C-alpha cells in the first residue's frame, strides 16, 4: 500500500481530489482483481447494475446515503444492512466496492 | 440479483436508529462567517 502510493505521487495532478479519485480508482480495481482470481469475472458486473436499478427506484436511500456531513461509518452504517439482506447479494467482493 | 421482499425496514431500522453552536470561521470591518447553526 504504501508502495502504490510512493508510484501514485510520484506524478502530477490537475487539482487535490484527482489524486483521491486515482487512489481510490486503484482499490477499485484491486477489488475487481481479487473477484476476477476467484472466478467471478462477470457476476459483479449483473450484481453491481442490479444494485444500481435498485437503488434508482429509491430516492430516499440514494439521496440520503449522499450524506456530505455524516460520519463516514454512519454512511456504512446505513449501507450494511439495506445491502446485507439476502440471496440478492450472494457475492462477497461486491459488499466491499460498494462500501 | 434484485430483492422484491419491499422490506424496507432497513431504512426504517436506519430511521429508528438516529443546544446548537456555530462557530466563527472568518470575520473582518464588521462581518462575519459562521459554520454550524443548521436551524438559524
Amino acid at each position: 500500500t504504501l508502495e502504490v502510493l510512493r508510484t501514485a505521487v510520484s506524478k502530477r495532478w490537475s487539482a487535490n481530489s484527482d489524486l483521491i479519485d486515482a487512489i481510490e480508482h486503484v482499490s477499485r480495481q484491486a477489488l475487481l482483481e481479487l473477484a476476477e482470481r476467484a472466478g467471478q469475472v462477470d457476476e459483479v458486473e449483473d450484481q453491481l447494475f442490479r444494485f444500481s436499478r435498485i437503488l434508482d427506484v429509491q430516492p430516499r436511500l440514494a439521496i440520503l446515503l449522499g450524506d456530505c456531513a455524516v460520519p463516514a461509518e454512519g454512511r456504512v452504517r446505513l449501507l450494511r444492512k439495506v445491502l446485507e439482506r439476502a440471496d440478492s447479494t450472494v457475492n462477497p467482493v461486491v459488499v466491499a466496492l460498494l462500501s | 440479483t434484485i430483492p422484491a421482499d419491499d422490506i424496507q425496514s432497513a431504512i426504517e431500522e436506519y430511521v429508528s436508529s438516529f443546544e446548537e453552536v456555530g462557530t466563527v470561521v472568518d470575520a473582518g470591518d464588521g462581518i462575519a462567517h459562521v459554520e454550524g447553526l443548521p436551524s438559524v
